[PDB]
């Protein structure tokens, strides 16, 4: 070899070394949206508890309201 | 060449858990596909519940 | 051995490629899921004034 | 600059609807915080507020590839009296998706036929100085207006200034200056005169525009107006060269938009 | 010349080595993040489902009360 | 309130100087033992050090009529970049005479060639709280700023919080609260989320400002800063957001003049 | 408490190579009848135990004086990141040769271009480590309303090799065990040749919340090879009778109700850990 072969070696392998970075990058902001769409999921959760509650009492009154 | 070589095992574990990393992405992507059809339906499921209530309520205030 | 360092490259390239596409997939849930969240409050809204009106029934016609 | 826009644009007769196609962006600005934006297209047709048509949000990337296509049915008769919109937005989780740029189109100048395809650049929708001195005698009914010098007017420049004077909205005269070329700040100190009876003294526009000078199609620098309707420094001078007879008062003016001017200009 | 070579050399092997160490540590990282967004991903997954029932629910009542309402009216 | 002060402007392009004549004062604070203090009126131009021009001193009234004239013999062309100083001063016999008042008139937006006189307010050269809680997720890169309540604001009040995120002295985001009327403390309990990744969090601005509102120009009650180089409570409240993660930290904070907030925020 | 023990420290430049004299020792403690002991000292390059020099036996001295040297050949570049380990052995003809002491010298804190002799203080060896030195991670999930118990096996790492010449073939056996009964019987997907398996396969079981203070969750790591027995490389247990960090996570699952919580578990052998099972 020569110096051209390790010195195409070295770049080649920084080259790996920026690629698994944005790979690296890209997992964490996976992650990060993830998480925040985990809070959102949670307060649509709520939301459609308390609507089922609402929706659940309303049907008891009218039932004994019809009858 | 023992820094070779140290280099050249580091690049294998590097390999495998590149490996790993690919079929992890798939399941991820895949099972993301399936929960954003899933969350479709449930916006489907909503909107028709949505004009259900809507309407209900105002027959229900109508007979007041 | 270039073979091994260019094919680990191939590798981790692909793996981007899934990834992004992947990502941007998850954009599309966050819109789903924010659209999904004020939906679902309006629907609760909707449900809090259906109760009251069906209370006002119920003390209507029983 | 807000970057540029590359799309694709096709009639098809045969279905009776508009292909829009929106290929991709370039040097597109980074509006948050990481260092890059979260670019996403939205097109739709301004003579009709139908759900609007946007592109899937690309993670991160100043040079987004969208590749997509939509179809507005709109028939070729009711097309002319349209107008298309390519606005590219910001992609935020937890706020307002901020506008990156916007992009208007005329559909009665677009010529379909042939496949076109072009770059157009974004702008935003939120978008020198002359000094002169102003003699007015109402006894002899003239008015002095001397042009003394522009500054740090735009580059590419080729300076000169052109004198109008207006009334009622009509443009009644019209006149001009030296050419200075290659000069930051041309210096001219050229005197015009004006017949202006003393009963219409109160009803009068006058104009003063420097302009920049190519063999061709007449450039535009800027342009100031004072007396009717006119608020600023430029009522103040005005006030002064009538409270001020027989005696030349001379003042600075920053240069204001055209678009304004004519504005202000056309209550008449 | 040839000893700043040879220097520049193992310099280069070096540096290559500590870069390959680096990306073995991202990749871990990557790792780690990717198997906390699984996690999540199955967790957020039974809520969409429990969603899901919740939706059902509300619809069979809807039902049942629009049947009232009709018996009623 | 330091009283106000009558005076006359006007300028003379045939001997080439500037009148500005000194006419009377008004309802001026007593700063003697006797109950009245001692008022003369200091003039000058502050573009030049000339000696200073100073009414003569009358004694022990609070209103005060000078009906002086002083002339500053300048063209109109160096005019523009000077400043008029009125200054109202308390003479002592055995001590420094201290000011009454000030007043401070910039040259440029001065109109000439009608005469001027006008009462002008005589100012101090010496010269509400908000609370809010903070919540930052380095994992989910969160911030929830959730506005609580305002106290004690300033009367005409129509009271309006308004939250902006900067970085390096760039206005990045902007949000606002719904509006109370008629209210000396509003509660608003309104949450608000900013997309902020763990890697710039050590270079963000979060500046929260009450604001009263009129149909017309926007008013200005209080505003406050936390975050990168912030000191006292605002800083202490910062580094429990960050020590706290996934937990709100709830604090009260005293409103800060804009100066001072815009005064540190331009250090970029 | 020991003793102490004198060496010399050097590197030759001219030949490439490092120069370490072993010259004496001194108050070294009696473990031998006599009142004195035989010590011989072992001493090789920290790195890598590859070599290893051994000093002649001194027969019955609590103050034995070796003056031995010892090269190795070592470039200059290599030396800066290697150890240098000097231990203590007690000679006995009939048993083990128990070890008095040890002393690390790590090469970046010595100093070459003088020639270096120091007496350090002799210490205590540490214990052998665990062998198996791998890892396996998965996550739990109960719901107690439905009974249902959701254990995902997720991925394990650095395994033990159990073929020759080569990585292994993994794969997750589970078990479910009351009063030392095997009750349900799960597996996963064979894994070939891998360092790290990733499966992400999740298993689901039925129980009460009566019983969930009273049930054994066991996970196994175990290798696929298609002739004969296939022997087990690791295993843990969780839920009844549990310890350390599997308690943990155990307790984790319980106080966090419809979530799954992940976590790593050290691998254990089968003897100790089925020896845990047939408790109560
Ligand atoms: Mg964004
Ligand atoms: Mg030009
Ligand atoms: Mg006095
Ligand atoms: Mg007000
Ligand atoms: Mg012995
Ligand atoms: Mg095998």
């Amino acid at each position: 070899m020569a110096l051209s072969e390790i010195e195409t070696r070295h770049s080649e392998i920084i080259k790996l070394e920026n690629s698994i970075r944005e790979l690296h990058d890209m997992f964490m902001d996976m992650a990060m949206l993830v998480e925040s769409q985990g809070e959102m999921i949670d307060r649509i959760e709520y939301n459609v508890e308390h609507a089922v509650d609402y929706v659940e009492r309303a049907v008891s009154d009218t039932k004994k309201a019809v009858k | 060449m023992a820094r070779e070589n140290e280099m050249d095992e580091n690049l294998e574990q590097v390999s495998g858990i590149i490996g790993n990393l690919r079929h992890m992405a798939l399941d991820m992507g895949n099972e993301i596909d399936t929960q954003n059809r899933q969350i479709d339906r449930i916006m489907e499921k909503a909107d028709s519940n949505k004009t259900r209530i809507d309407e209900a309520n105002q027959r229900a205030t109508k007979m007041l | 051995s270039n073979r091994r360092l260019q094919q680990t490259q191939a590798q981790v390239d692909e793996v981007v490629d899934i990834m992004r596409v992947n990502v941007d997939k998850v954009l599309e849930r966050d819109q789903k899921l924010s659209e999904l969240d004020d939906r679902a409050d309006a629907l609760q809204a909707g449900a809090s004034q259906f109760e009251t009106s069906a209370a006002k029934l119920k003390r209507k016609y029983w | 600059k807000l970057g540029k826009l590359q799309y694709s644009l096709d009639y098809d007769f045969q279905n009776n609807q508009l292909l829009v196609g929106i290929i991709q962006a370039a040097e597109l600005p980074a509006l948050d915080m990481g260092g890059t934006s979260d670019p996403y297209v939205k097109v739709f047709l301004l003579p009709d507020k139908k759900k609007k048509f946007e592109t899937k949000v690309h993670r991160k990337t100043l040079n987004p590839v969208f590749n997509e296509q939509f179809t507005f049915k709109v028939p070729y008769s009711e097309l002319g009296g349209k107008t298309l919109v390519m606005a590219v937005y910001d992609f935020d989780r937890f706020s307002k998706h901020d506008i990156i740029g916007e992009f208007k189109v005329p559909m009665n100048t677009v010529d379909f036929g042939h496949v076109t395809e072009e770059w157009r650049d974004l702008q935003s929708a939120e978008k020198g100085d002359i000094c002169f001195s102003l003699r007015y005698v109402p006894t002899a009914g003239k008015l002095t207006v001397v042009i003394l010098e522009a500054k740090n007017l735009k580059k590419m420049s080729d300076p000169y200034v052109k004198i109008h004077l207006m009334q009622n909205g009509k443009r009644l005269k019209k006149k001009k200056t030296t050419i200075k070329k290659n000069t930051l700040n041309p210096y001219y100190n050229e005197s015009f005169s004006f017949e202006v009876p003393f009963e219409q003294i109160q009803k009068v526009q006058v104009v003063v525009t420097v302009l920049d000078y190519d063999k061709g199609k007449n450039d535009a620098i800027g342009k100031v107006f004072v007396g009717y309707n006119s608020t600023g420094a430029e009522l103040r001078h005005w006030s002064d060269m009538l409270a001020n007879p027989r005696r030349p008062i001379a003042q600075w003016h920053t240069l204001q938009v055209e678009e304004e001017v004519d504005a202000m200009l056309a209550v008449k | 010349e040839l000893e700043e070579m040879q220097r520049r050399a193992d310099q280069l092997a070096d540096e290559s080595l500590e870069s390959t160490r680096r990306m073995l540590q991202l990749v871990e990282e990557s790792k780690d993040a990717g198997i906390r967004t699984l996690v999540m991903l199955d967790e957020q997954g039974e809520q969409l489902d429990r969603v899901e029932e919740g939706m059902n629910h509300i619809n069979q009542d809807m039902k049942e009360a629009e049947k009232n309402l009709k018996d009623l009216g």
